[PDB]
């Protein structure tokens, strides 16, 4: 996550950046960095 | 339509909070504010 939301630059919206994730162990509460929007649709963020 | 009623056990919950977290207070919200400082029941009945 660290470089995933905190790096030098993200690509544009039409030319967007995709990343592939699996084979790990996750957390949602590592919110600590202020998020002006946090919406989870179809599954509870809790 | 409130003034048409005879209410029961009226409680006014007072505090102050930042303008960047106005939307955080509602019956079924989550996040640091509404989980660690205040909390609203999910069957709430009252005015904000």
């Amino acid at each position: 996550f660290g470089e995933v939301f905190n790096a030098t630059r993200f690509a544009s919206v039409y030319a967007w950046n995709r990343k592939r994730i699996s084979n790990c162990v996750a957390d949602y509460s590592v919110n600590s960095t202020s998020f002006s929007t946090f919406k989870c649709y179809g599954v509870s963020p809790t | 339509k409130l003034n048409d009623l005879c209410f029961t056990n009226v409680y006014a919950d007072s505090f102050v909070i930042r303008g960047d977290e106005v939307r955080q207070i509602a019956p079924g919200q989550t996040g640091k504010i509404a989980d660690y400082n205040y909390k609203l029941p999910d069957d709430f009945t009252g005015c904000v």
